[PDB]
Formats: structure tokens, sequence, C-alpha cells
């Protein structure tokens, strides 16, 4: 299937917590990388693409068939300042939009293990505009169990609305790097 | 068959970058895609144009470059234009508007993928500011012009190009190629900008020369304005005097006084009048 | 305003006269339009029992007046039996154009030599289809079908627009033969079929029979550019002035079928249906399919019938020719 | 008009068929026929004829019922002194005109 995704990345200070061996940042690359080689192993026609979310929410690299520009801009990466994630998914919508191939699906998978401090009343809004404009996001959480998650599955179901099966979460408490979950999630199990 | 009415528009934005790729590359044959549409079977808008690398040296056409090409095209159906390529253009710099051998080879290529796909050839040496020599083709088939043939149908009487020049027809028009009418798109609001061209600030519309020039312009132009009038002397009194040379062999490689006196009148009676006013409208609005 | 004043007078005073100058007075209403005056008069006439003036009248009549006056005259009479037919006939152009006809087909003092020097000149396309509009211009009601009888080879050499340009030549040499039509087209590719409409319009041109309906079938029928080319030029030609709603809505679905090759003739034919017209429905409809389409080829269409939907309307159309011109 | 709206497009040559209006003179009785009638013209015949087809000179000439009369020789056009039918409107006029018709 033709895809277009963006993996927006949560890189705040938290990201050198070291819940997920040895630190959430390298879980986040390994996490980066697979999920990246899930998506070239799919059609390769499918195009991914990173987006940095903290106090500047920059797009690091655009749509691109290639992995190792990917991993190379993640690798050069480091953690500082707060995540907005606002931005954060609205600069993801406007790069799925701005995309050459108008008929790849439009995706964005979020990795936002942090505090959202946005209140659910924007986030269902920018929710059902994603929604309304076909857009469906994988999101994945970990670190903060309780902090967002309430936050993050009621921004998942208003996506959802009744049938809009394509937002998904998914949540994994701490442990060892965040490969076995993501592996042995619905998201890449779909793939 | 192709009807002799076909009009190839080239946009302002295309003559452009035709011309600026012409007098960028030269001697060198420099080249480039003519990206457009076939509206119909008689006309052919050239959108826009894009260069190729022009590897090396470029005295010839140098069999486009299909990685190059592609690239092109899809950035510019990602950022715009989803239009495909309507032909192909390249420079010939002060030779004319005729096409060479590895031309025709190269029209033959364009028209194996698609058979309405034009040759532009521009001339950026020989063009000037109200005229850029361009001119548009398709090769003859020898198949029919053995055949016994006219590769072209006269529906219309818009077959009155020029006059096709003798360096064409020398150079194989008529035999092996025909050239395509050319007109361009006006949409008026280019033609604004290209009006803002030339144009001049309100500050140097309104800025006075500086008096000491000004007046040492003066002096000097009365100067030669002095040795022009005895000059003048001279000549009128030793024009009417004898004419059997003063209608032409009377004044090649020697000075005019009253041409230049007129010149010299004409430039200084500006300059000051033009500075007068000014003066006088910064007097007053600068109050 | 003024001139029909006068004509108002003129004619009044005509007919106050110990010998009434009804040509004249004819020939004012003709400047005068009011075709009811005509008709009326033209009653007068039949009841006084004056049948030679009344006649002269009559060839005066369609000769100069045009064909929506000559029809609101005919109307007009409809609201003895014999005059009344054979004065219609005249009218309506019936035995009118056949006088005509005969007259030119008995003198028909043409001179084939020149056009043998001049095809033995022939060395182009260009120049065939120049000899082909000059035998049909030498021709005309004269049918005389000499060249395109006794050279088949050289007519069939040209192609694509030239066997049209040759079959409206056959319309031309045929003019005013209008018995013979269909009939006489059995004769003779869907350049030669367009070309056969065209050249019925051609021969029924400004003359409304049931060439009218047999084109508008046949158009609406057609399934190539360049019949469908034909037709709509055959139809426009015959439907000249007779502004018939079905010929402009067949006329403007063709144009609306944006084809250059049928757009153009579309647009011509338009003008030609509704010449002299003036109705502000069709005028704006050219107008923006003029400025909305982007086939040049409809384009010169469109300002020709343009041009022509407006024959008449001197001083009213500075309108339009503002906006035209800028 | 349209003729000369040929550039565009040549086949639009033929619209010339309509300006052709033949000149000529045609006498109709009260029948509609065209009797057998001779209108006389006061002109050279070399004023007025095709020249070169492929008493030293009179100033007359006599054309039959259907007649070729131009703009120029329709003025000089007459009729005998005498016949059975006489033209109604003036032949200086032109065009078909009737004839009203002696006792026989």
């Amino acid at each position: 299937v033709l895809e277009s995704t963006m993996v927006c990345v949560d890189n705040s200070e938290y990201m050198r917590n070291g819940d997920f061996l040895p630190t959430r940042l390298q879980a986040q690359q390994d996490a980066v990388n697979i999920v990246c080689h899930s998506k070239t192993r799919s059609n390769p026609e499918n195009n991914v693409g990173l987006i940095t979310l903290a106090n500047d929410c920059e797009v690091l690299t655009t749509l691109t068939p290639d992995t190792g520009r990917i991993l190379s801009k993640l690798h050069t990466v480091q953690p500082k300042g707060k995540i907005t994630f606002c931005t954060g998914i609205r600069v993801a919508h406007l790069a799925l939009k701005h995309r050459q191939g108008k008929n790849h699906k439009m995706r964005i998978i979020a990795f936002v293990g942090s505090p959202v401090e946005d209140n659910e009343k924007d986030l269902v809004k920018l929710a059902k505009r994603l929604k309304k404009e076909k857009v469906n996001v994988d999101i994945i959480n970990f670190g903060e169990e309780e902090v967002n998650t309430e936050k993050l599955t009621a921004f998942v179901n208003t996506l959802n609305g009744k049938d809009g099966t394509g937002s998904h979460l998914v949540t994994v408490p701490p442990g060892p790097s965040l490969a076995d979950a993501l592996i042995s999630s619905p998201i890449l199990a779909g793939e | 068959a192709v009807d002799t009415a076909e009009q190839v528009y080239i946009s302002s934005l295309a003559l452009l970058k035709m011309l600026k790729h012409g007098r960028a590359g030269v001697p060198m044959e420099v080249m480039g895609l003519m990206l457009g549409e076939f509206v119909d079977d008689y006309t052919v808008r050239v959108i826009d144009v894009f260069a190729m690398p022009q590897s090396g040296t470029g005295v010839s056409v140098e069999a486009v470059d299909p990685v190059f090409q592609a690239k092109m095209l899809d950035m510019l159906k990602q950022t715009g234009r989803p239009e495909m390529v309507v032909g192909w253009y390249h420079s010939h710099p002060g030779f004319g508007c005729w096409l060479s051998g590895v031309d025709i080879n190269t029209q033959q290529s364009f028209e194996a993928l698609s058979e309405r796909a034009v040759a532009v050839v521009v001339d950026p040496i020989q063009s000037v500011k109200g005229k850029v020599v361009i001119d548009a083709f398709r090769l003859i088939n020898a198949n029919m012009m053995v055949l016994g043939h006219e590769p072209r149908q006269t529906t219309s009487n818009l077959g009155h190009l020029n006059k096709p020049s003798i360096q064409a027809l020398i150079h194989g028009l008529n035999r092996h190629y025909y050239s395509i009418t050319i007109n361009y798109r006006k949409n008026e609001l280019e033609q604004k900008m290209l009006l803002n061209l030339h144009k001049k600030s309100w500050m140097e519309g309104l800025t006075l020369q500086d008096y000491s020039e000004h007046c040492k312009h003066n002096e000097s132009v009365v100067k030669e304005m002095l040795e022009l009038a005895k000059n003048y002397n001279k000549a009128v009194e030793e024009e009417d005097k004898m004419t059997p040379e003063q209608l032409a062999i009377k004044n090649v490689g020697k000075q005019d006084p009253k041409r230049h006196l007129e010149e010299h009148v004409d430039v200084l009676m500006t300059s000051n009048i033009v500075q007068c006013l000014a003066a006088m409208l910064d007097t007053v609005v600068f109050k | 305003q003024f001139r029909n004043k006068v004509l108002r007078v003129l004619v009044k005073i005509y007919m106050n006269l110990e010998k009434p100058d009804f040509i004249n007075v004819c020939q004012c209403l003709i400047f005068l339009d009011d075709p009811q005056a005509v008709s009326d008069i033209l009653e007068k006439l039949v009841k006084e029992d004056n049948l030679l003036m009344a006649y002269q009248i009559c060839f005066d009549l369609y000769e100069s007046a045009s064909q929506q006056f000559l029809s609101s005259v005919i109307q007009n009479l409809r609201t003895p039996k014999d005059q009344t037919l054979k004065m219609i006939k005249i009218l309506s152009g019936e035995m009118a154009i056949e006088l005509h006809l005969q007259f030119l087909i008995r003198n028909n003092n043409t001179d084939l030599m020149i056009l043998k020097n001049t095809k033995d000149a022939v060395r182009n396309s260009v120049c065939h289809t120049a000899t082909v509009i000059a035998n049909s211009f030498m021709h005309c009601g004269t049918t005389s079908d000499q060249f395109l009888r006794d050279n088949l080879e050289w007519l069939a050499r040209a192609t694509n627009w030239a066997k049209f340009t040759a079959t409206a030549s056959l319309g031309v040499i045929h003019k005013g033969h209008e018995k013979e039509a269909l009939q006489l087209m059995a004769t003779y590719s869907a350049y030669q079929e367009g070309g056969g409409l065209y050249a019925l319009g051609l021969i029924h041109a400004n003359h409304g029979g049931d060439i009218i309906d047999y084109l508008l079938n046949q158009l609406k029928n057609a399934s190539n550019d360049i019949v469908r080319h034909g037709g709509s030029l055959g139809l426009g030609l015959a439907a000249m002035g007779t502004a018939r709603q079905d010929v402009y809505d067949l006329l403007k679905t063709n144009l609306y079928q944006d084809d250059a090759v049928t757009g153009e003739a579309a647009g011509l034919a338009l003008g030609l249906v509704m010449l002299g017209s003036k109705n502000a429905q069709a005028i704006e409809d050219m107008v923006g399919y003029a400025q909305e389409t982007q086939h040049e080829k409809i384009l010169r269409g469109l300002a020709v019938g343009i041009a022509l939907v407006m024959y008449g309307r001197m001083e009213e159309a500075d309108a339009l020719i503002e906006s035209l011109c800028r | 008009l349209v003729f000369t709206q040929f550039w565009f497009w040549f086949p639009l040559s033929h619209f010339l068929s309509l300006a052709y209006t033949p000149t000529c003179v045609i006498g109709l009785n009260k029948d509609l026929k065209m009797p057998k009638v001779q209108y006389k013209s006061n002109c050279k015949p070399s004023t007025f004829a095709y020249p070169a087809p492929l008493e030293p000179e009179p100033n007359f000439q006599l054309l039959d019922n259907p007649a070729r009369v131009m703009p120029a020789q329709l003025k000089v056009l007459t009729m005998p002194e005498t016949c059975r039918y006489q033209p109604f409107k003036p032949l200086s006029i032109g065009g078909i005109i009737i004839l009203k018709d002696t006792s026989e």
C-alpha cells in the first residue's frame, strides 16, 4: 500500500531519562530504526519523513524513500526544551498535504512520551480537523503512563469517531528498549 | 495531416528563460526542454522551459539526460506544473534559425516519443530590443518528400511567416523540416512588472544635480557651442557657394557644426529646464 | 426616427394619387419594416384584381425585403385561392430562384480555355484548391459539372480539407438547383460528408425548406468533428436570418462540444442563423464562450458569428462595439 | 464578409455564391411564364460583351427574354416601338419585370 508517513519524535528534556535501556533517546532511535525498516519492507514507493517536537517544533527530513538520511539526522539530535505537539501535528499535516505522491495514504506516527500540557478542547479540535482531512495517526506513548495517557486515548477516540479505525494509540510502561512492544503492536502487526 | 496553421504560443517566462540560457551559454548550442500542452490540433502552448546540464563541450546537442529530465519533471509536478514535455529548445548564437544534422536527429528522437514535439531555435546574438529571433520547427519525412507529398495542409493563409530567410533555405528549410508560426501570450500582469523595469524611485525623480557639476557642464557645453558656432558660420558660407559634392561628400569625415550645435542645445536645454523645475518643486514641497 | 417619419409621410402621400405609385410605396415599406401595411395593401391588390402590378410588387419584395419581413407578410396573408398561391410562391422564393436558375443555365457563356491553361500551370495543393474555387465561381447557378466530371483523377488528387472544398464547389455549381437535393448529392469519408452537408447548405443558401430539418437530423446524428463542422456550416447557411430555437440549440450544443474544427463552424453558423437578431441571450453566450474557451479556431468562428448576429441594428450596437474593442 | 474571412479557413471562400447577383432583366407575362420578347439596347456591341471567347460598327443590339443586362448596359436598354408586350416597370430600374399584354 502506498504510504506517505512522518515520524514525530519528542526530544524534550525528559529524553535523558533512563527508564528504557539505555536512555529514552537511544530507545527512540531504535524505535525509529525499526519502524522505518518496516516502512521500507512495505511497498518501497512508501516514503518517510522526520519531525522533531521541541521548543522549535522543527522538521528534520521531509518525505524521502531512503532511510540512511533519516537515521543520520535523528542520530544528530539532542534533548532540549519542552514539547508543544499542537504545532507538531499541524506542521506534520502540512507536510502530508505537500507530498509529491497524492495517492499515498497520509500517515503521522508520533512518539510523544512526555507531559502534554495542551487543553483537551484544542486536542479534540485538532483531532477532528485531522480526521475530516483524512489523515490517520498512530500515537506511541511511554514514560508517563498516567499524566497524558487519558488525553491521548481521548484524542484517538475523537479521531476514531464511530468507525475511523485509522487512529490508534499504543502506550508502553517502562522496561527494556522500546522494541518488543513496537514489534508486537497492532500498528506494525497490520503492516 | 498537419496543418499550415499550427501556432506555438511561447509564454513570457518561456521566452525570457530561452534568452537567458542563450546569453549564458555562447557559442555552445545550449539546450532545454519546453513544457506545455497540445491544447488542440493547431495550437501548442509552451508554458515554461528548463535548461539541461550542458556537460562539457556543447557545440552540438547533447543527448538529453533522462535522469535530469525526470527529476526536473517530478519536482515541477511537486511544486506546480503538471505539464508534459511539448518540445525542446536550443540556441544558435548568430547562426540564424535553422537546424543542423544533430538537431534533426534529436528532433526525430523527440517525435518518436511524442509526434507533436516541437524544436525551437533561439538566436540570442541576433536578437535586439523589440524583435527576438526565434523559430519553431518540425521535420519533413524523407518518405513523403520522395513519394511526392506536401507534409503540410494549407487550409488557412497563415503560411506568410517572413518569406523564410535564405540562411534557413540553404541550411535545409522546406526540404527536411518546416517552420511553425510563433506567437506570444499577453497577460497585462507580467507586463506591469516588465514596465516597472527601467523605473526610477522618487528619490531619483526629485533629486537635484550637483550644482557645481551642473555649472561646470553648462560652461563646457557653451564652450563647444561657441566653437561649433564659428564652424557653422564657416560652413554656411561655403555651402551655397558650391553644391556638386555638398549633397553627400562634404560632411563625411568632417564635423557637422549644425548637427553638433543642435545636439548641444538639446542636451543643455533639457538639463537646465529639468533642474530649474526640480529646484522650484523642491523649494515649495520641502518648505 | 426622423427617416421613419419621412417614410410614413411619403407613403401616405403616394397613397393619394390618380396613379398610386405602389412600387415606390413598397420600397418605402421595405425600408420601413412594418410588414402588416404591405400585407394589407397586397390583399387590397388581390381584391382589386391588378395581377400585373400586384405581381411586380411581389417580385420587388422578394428581391429587396429580408427573409423575416417576407415571412411576416406571408403569415399576415395567411391570416382568389389560385392568385393567393401564386403570390405566396413568388414571395417565398418558389419560382423566384427557379427563374434565375433557368436564366443562368441557358446564359452560361463560360470559357474553359482559361482554366485549362490554369490547371496546366498548377503544381501544388494551394493552386489546386484555388482552381477548384475559381471553377465554382465561374459556374455558380450554372450547373455545368464539366471539369468535375471530366477529370476525376485531378479532383481525387487533393485530399484532407480539399474534399470539403471540392464538395463545396459542387454546392456552388449546383446552387439554385434545390429540387434535386439529396437525390443529387447521392453522387458522393468524413471530409466528403462534411463537404456534402456544406454543399446542401450552400445550395439552399437563405432558403429554409425541409433541408434545414434534414441538416438538423444529420448534425444531431453526426459522429466526427469534420462532419459536424460541415453540418453546422450547411445548417447555418440554410437558416441565415431564420432565427429558429431548435437550430440555435443544436448549434450551441455543437459549439459547447469543445473541438476547434467543429467549434469554428458552430460559431459561424450561430452568427448566420441569428443574423441581425440581437438577442441578449445569444450575444452573451457567444461572448462568454469566446472569453472562456482556449481554441483560437473557435475564437475566429465566434468572432465572425458575433459580427454577423447584428447585421442591422446600426446605432443600437455601441455597447457591444465598445466592449469588443476594449 | 465570410469570403474575405478565408485566410483562417479557405473553405469559407465559397460564400461569394451569396454575393453573386445575376445581372439580368427577365420579362414575365401575367402567367408567370417567359414570353419570347426582344428587348432593344442603343449600345454598341463592343462596349458590352464578353471579349475574345476561346456595316463598320452598329449602335444597335437586341436581346431575348432572358437577357444579360449589366447596370451600365441597362439605362440605355429599351424595347421596340410596337410589341405585344409593354414593360410595366421601367427598364431603367432593371430586375425581373412584368409585361402588360395587348389584346393578344
